[PDB]
RNA sequence: UGGAGAGUUUGAUCCUGGCUCAGGGUGAACGCUGGCGGCGUGCCUAAGACAUGCAAGUCGUGCGGGCCGCGGGGUUUUACUCCGUGGUCAGCGGCGGACGGGUGAGUAACGCGUGGGUGACCUACCCGGAAGAGGGGGACAACCCGGGGAAACUCGGGCUAAUCCCCCAUGUGGACCCGCCCCUUGGGGUGUGUCCAAAGGGCUUUGCCCGCUUCCGGAUGGGCCCGCGUCCCAUCAGCUAGUUGGUGGGGUAAUGGCCCACCAAGGCGACGACGGGUAGCCGGUCUGAGAGGAUGGCCGGCCACAGGGGCACUGAGACACGGGCCCCACUCCUACGGGAGGCAGCAGUUAGGAAUCUUCCGCAAUGGGCGCAAGCCUGACGGAGCGACGCCGCUUGGAGGAAGAAGCCCUUCGGGGUGUAAACUCCUGAACCCGGGACGAAACCCCCGACGAGGGGACUGACGGUACCGGGGUAAUAGCGCCGGCCAACUCCGUGCCAGCAGCCGCGGUAAUACGGAGGGCGCGAGCGUUACCCGGAUUCACUGGGCGUAAAGGGCGUGUAGGCGGCCUGGGGCGUCCCAUGUGAAAGACCACGGCUCAACCGUGGGGGAGCGUGGGAUACGCUCAGGCUAGACG
């Protein structure tokens, strides 16, 4: 089966693509804690029809272009800006470790 | 083509031979698609020879190529009795 | 002091020149093809093209232009061609393209 | 290499009286009956309180050179006995018993452990018919130990075999003198044996 | 069925704490010593350089010839020529050279492991099914002639065959554009239009065999894509210009920014980008109670590479180890113009290094290529050789033998020790000497049958006169370390902080169980030690399993970002968590059982397993999320 992801679309600057962020739980292989890594994914909106803020599911598609191998499959709801402003800050935060 | 052969498995002047199915191009000793028997060509146990009839029907109806040797431990053991 | 697979060499130089051919008619006589197509003249566009199609199946029956790589340039050309003659009109000859 | 050597200056040394001669350990010249005391110049000496891996190196000495096995063999058998299920000492004395060249001095074709070795590997002694000349052999419950026909003749097993009438065997064995044959019947329990030899110390010892 | 500790800081103690030792392991090396056999194993360094031989060919049942020879013909003879045949030589043509074999350079990466996707693909030979093969035409080698070059080799003209190339036809079918239907990314069907097939050979000769062409499917093998996992350094913090995306193209079997035009300004990063370093990865292996640590040699799977770099051709498949082209370094030939070569294939040479083998036998067995077959090729492989390098088996005797020879060492001078040890007595018979003497090998093939099933017959052994069996038959290698404590084993003499020992504590400056020798003893034994390295002890990087008042260790303090963590009640979801079924988890190894070499090592068979991931279904206590409510926390 196609993997299917879900996730949050954080960048809509680029035409026909949007970039879903996925998250996921799982156990330290050690240290056992339930931690919780991220990914994003250049995915494929042919109609431009998803936004900053949705929710969506991703499925594993024929490739579009390097780096863009999933399409959208369909939002699974609409647009949440917090979880957009977490990533948002997340990356602002590494403009004050410099020098 | 993928061929039924025999694959040396016993020790320095103890030969003992798998009959396995496995693609020519491999080498003899390397990995096989399936055993379908064994050979023991010293014939020091009563059971020195087994071959598992059905699986050996179905790769010769798919397309398989036994060696000489092979169809000749083959034949003794009625994979091609039609009787 | 070496052995005679050397002939293997002299018969792919033969190969070479002649595959090298074929391609190179084939090629030509697209671009002729679709030539006539940009400038209108539709019946000696799709004459061409008959010929073109034919050269290009006639080259895959041997090793030169196998299997469906032919068929992609069969497609590439046609689609050019009855594109073209639409900027135009009246496919006069009936040829290749079908109704 | 089998030690080869004075056997009795082990008679003294482990402190207990071994049968390495078979006889003349029981009769009054084992040199144990008189000289009870350790070899060497600093024998007569008296003896400070060993040491734990004193007394347990002295004690799995005993059990080894009771059978006249080497370390290496003897290393292999305990080893072989711990991967095995059940009593660590009671399964490796069952491995040692039913060694080839000790089954043959169990059933009395040999008087010592070491001419039993000899009688072995000099094809002597046949096992269900076929002849084996391996002292390391692992005789089976229900294997025959019998004396080679060409051998039968022979004057030490003529002497050997007429001495061995009237006495009994090991509950695990049994004996046909007019045959010259014997049978392995079971392993024998730690009950059977009547080894000087605490195991468990011998087991601590490779526990280290 | 699984877990041992000890020595050492002090005058003594407890603690912290490092160091060291006992264990196991090795592709080992070195010293002393060294008897046999079986099974394994053997350039870890210079991916340095290589003399020589062999290592990849094969088809006359695809085709025409050259050379040498024989036989029979057209002729009265000659000249000339026709046919058959033998040997040989290449050539054209087909298949194979992309497998097998080698190595660890380079690679931190979809390379590998693992689980999936391909509606985005290919697969020569093989298997099943449907259909077909009609007619014509042409060229290049071989060969003949001439030229150029020292050579490698090369240039021009002419003749010719084919399963060589081409044209037309036949359209089972397939390919393409467009339209419709089903399906949902380029999957399947249908219509018109257009385009596309073929090769013959052999006979036991008008009937079969090897083939050929188009198409569908199977099988096998692979290409590409994706989730997750994969070392150290943050004394590397910002990286990126084909860079991120789009449109349209080119390209490939196929997606793709792979490549190219034009357009948009994006993409990545403390969840460690970029950079530096190191390194093939895995099944496994070593160790460990386990968790984990270390490692990736032999064998098996995938990868990458073939003096260094780059590139295409041919082909189903290569960017091709023993194919081609160019640049560079090196070696060789040279008429100085120019050429030849590429052991990380087998063996061997040399260099480096502490160190790693025979320029061996064989096509018998297994496997591979070609061939209808006979058969040819195969340094793949099967064996032998060398090396205690490892594992295992075995021998150097067995029994009797003094209140105890001699010699040697102690000594209270009474004696004690080496010690039943020896000499000796009797017995067996390692070595060797003879005779027999293998399994591994029954198929391909031929005959009957029907070239099927079935039956029958025949050939073929490198190892090797080896294994093994029978007879005969000689008492017939032992060494190495240690003896103050950890740690099993004590005396004498010599030496006098000298000569030296030492893993750690330490010993020796006159009477040393520590140095050296002797006697004796302890430990192993065809080995014993040493050194190196790995794990262990080490709970000493502490997940299991540690700490921070004074022993190493709380930041000088605050505010606060990301992150981590979250009071009580109800409900929805089922992401974490849990359960059932199923798929996967190759083989070998590991575990268990039985069995084959007299045992064992080694090997065969069978059984049992198993974390992880995919799929379907289920559970909702807790963690999570969403919605609502409460006031004990917090704030006012
Ligand atoms: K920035
Ligand atoms: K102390
Ligand atoms: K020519
Ligand atoms: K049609
Ligand atoms: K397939
Ligand atoms: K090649
Ligand atoms: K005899
Ligand atoms: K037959
Ligand atoms: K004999
Ligand atoms: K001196
Ligand atoms: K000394
Ligand atoms: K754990
Ligand atoms: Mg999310
Ligand atoms: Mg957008
Ligand atoms: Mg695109
Ligand atoms: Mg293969
Ligand atoms: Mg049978
Ligand atoms: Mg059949
Ligand atoms: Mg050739
Ligand atoms: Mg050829
Ligand atoms: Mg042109
Ligand atoms: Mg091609
Ligand atoms: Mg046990
Ligand atoms: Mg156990
Ligand atoms: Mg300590
Ligand atoms: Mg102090
Ligand atoms: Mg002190
Ligand atoms: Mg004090
Ligand atoms: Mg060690
Ligand atoms: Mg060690
Ligand atoms: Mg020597
Ligand atoms: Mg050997
Ligand atoms: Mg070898
Ligand atoms: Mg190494
Ligand atoms: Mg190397
Ligand atoms: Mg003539
Ligand atoms: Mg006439
Ligand atoms: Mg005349
Ligand atoms: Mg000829
Ligand atoms: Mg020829
Ligand atoms: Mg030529
Ligand atoms: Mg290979
Ligand atoms: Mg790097
Ligand atoms: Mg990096
Ligand atoms: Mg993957
Ligand atoms: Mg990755
Ligand atoms: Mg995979
Ligand atoms: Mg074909
Ligand atoms: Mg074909
Ligand atoms: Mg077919
Ligand atoms: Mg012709
Ligand atoms: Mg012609
Ligand atoms: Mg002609
Ligand atoms: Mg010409
Ligand atoms: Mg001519
Ligand atoms: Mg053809
Ligand atoms: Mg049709
Ligand atoms: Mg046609
Ligand atoms: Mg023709
Ligand atoms: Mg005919
Ligand atoms: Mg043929
Ligand atoms: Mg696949
Ligand atoms: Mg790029
Ligand atoms: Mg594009
Ligand atoms: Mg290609
Ligand atoms: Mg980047
Ligand atoms: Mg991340
Ligand atoms: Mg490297
Ligand atoms: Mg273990
Ligand atoms: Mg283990
Ligand atoms: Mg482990
Ligand atoms: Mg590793
Ligand atoms: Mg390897
Ligand atoms: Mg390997
Ligand atoms: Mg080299
Ligand atoms: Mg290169
Ligand atoms: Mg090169
Ligand atoms: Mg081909
Ligand atoms: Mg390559
Ligand atoms: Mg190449
Ligand atoms: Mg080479
Ligand atoms: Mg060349
Ligand atoms: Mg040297
Ligand atoms: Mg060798
Ligand atoms: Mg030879
Ligand atoms: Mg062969
Ligand atoms: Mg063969
Ligand atoms: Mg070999
Ligand atoms: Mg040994
Ligand atoms: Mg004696
Ligand atoms: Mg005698
Ligand atoms: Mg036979
Ligand atoms: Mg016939
Ligand atoms: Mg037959
Ligand atoms: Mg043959
Ligand atoms: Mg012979
Ligand atoms: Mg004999
Ligand atoms: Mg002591
Ligand atoms: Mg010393
Ligand atoms: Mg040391
Ligand atoms: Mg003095
Ligand atoms: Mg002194
Ligand atoms: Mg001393
Ligand atoms: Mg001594
Ligand atoms: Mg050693
Ligand atoms: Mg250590
Ligand atoms: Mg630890
Ligand atoms: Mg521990
Ligand atoms: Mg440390
Ligand atoms: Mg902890
Ligand atoms: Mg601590
Ligand atoms: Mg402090
Ligand atoms: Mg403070
Ligand atoms: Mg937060
Ligand atoms: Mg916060
Ligand atoms: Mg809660
Ligand atoms: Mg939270
Ligand atoms: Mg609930
Ligand atoms: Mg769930
Ligand atoms: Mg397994
Ligand atoms: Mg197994
Ligand atoms: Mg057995
Ligand atoms: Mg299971
Ligand atoms: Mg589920
Ligand atoms: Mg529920
Ligand atoms: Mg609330
Ligand atoms: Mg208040
Ligand atoms: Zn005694």
């Amino acid at each position: 089966p196609k993997k299917v992801l879900t996730g949050v679309v954080v960048s809509d600057k680029m035409q026909k693509t949007v970039t879903v962020l996925v998250e996921r739980q799982f156990p330290h292989p050690l240290y056992g804690k339930v931690i919780k890594r991220s990914k994003k994914y250049l995915a494929h909106d042919p109609e431009e029809k998803y936004k900053l803020g949705d929710v969506v599911e991703i499925i594993e598609s024929r490739p579009i272009s390097k780096r863009k191998r999933f399409r959208v499959l369909r939002l699974v709801e609409s647009g949440r800006m917090d979880l957009v402003e977490k990533y948002l800050i997340r990356r602002q935060n590494y403009e004050s470790l410099s020098k | 083509m993928v061929k039924i052969r025999l694959a040396r498995f016993g020790s320095k002047h103890n030969p003992h031979y798998r009959i396995v199915v496995t693609d020519a191009r491999r080498k003899r000793d390397g990995k096989y698609i399936e055993k379908i028997g064994y050979y023991d060509p010293r014939k020091t146990t009563p059971d020195w020879l087994k071959v598992d009839v059905e699986r050996a029907r179905y790769w010769l109806s798919v397309g398989a190529q036994p060696t000489d040797t092979a169809r000749r431990l083959l034949r003794q053991a009625g994979v091609f009795r039609q009787e | 002091r070496n052995l005679s697979a050397l002939k293997r060499h002299r018969q792919s130089l033969k190969r070479r020149l002649r595959n090298k051919a074929k391609k190179s008619a084939i090629k030509t006589l697209s671009k002729k093809a679709i030539q006539l197509a940009q400038e209108g003249k539709a019946e000696e566009a799709l004459k061409i093209m008959r010929k073109a199609e034919s050269l290009i199946d006639k080259a895959a029956k041997g090793s030169t232009l196998h299997k469906n790589a032919a068929a992609r340039r069969k497609s590439r050309l046609m689609r050019k061609v009855r594109q073209l003659l639409e900027a135009a009109g009246a496919p006069l000859i009936g040829g290749g393209l079908s109704a | 290499g089998r030690y080869i050597g004075p056997v009795c200056r082990l008679c003294r040394r482990e402190g207990v009286k071994l049968y390495l001669k078979g006889e003349r350990c029981y009769s009054p010249k084992c040199a144990m009956e008189r000289r009870p005391y350790p070899p060497g110049q600093h024998g007569q000496k008296r003896a400070r309180r060993p040491s734990d891996y004193a007394v347990r190196l002295r004690e799995k000495q005993k059990l080894r050179r009771i059978y006249g096995i080497s370390e290496r063999q003897f290393r292999n058998l305990f080893e072989e006995a711990s991967k095995k299920k059940g009593v660590t000492g009671s399964v490796f004395l069952g491995l040692l018993e039913s060694r080839l060249d000790n089954v043959v001095y169990r059933l009395g074709f040999a008087v010592s452990r070491r001419q039993a070795r000899q009688l072995v590997r000099h094809g002597h002694i046949t096992v269900n018919g076929r002849r084996v000349d391996l002292p390391s052999y692992r005789v089976r419950p229900g294997d025959e130990i019998a004396v080679a026909e060409k051998s039968r003749n022979l004057e030490l097993i003529r002497q050997n075999l007429e001495a061995m009438k009237g006495r009994k065997v090991g509950p695990w064995l049994s004996l046909d003198v007019e045959g010259m044959k014997g049978k392995f019947l079971r392993l024998p329990d730690r009950e059977d044996l009547a080894l000087p030899v605490n195991e468990q110390l011998v087991i601590e010892f490779y526990s280290r």
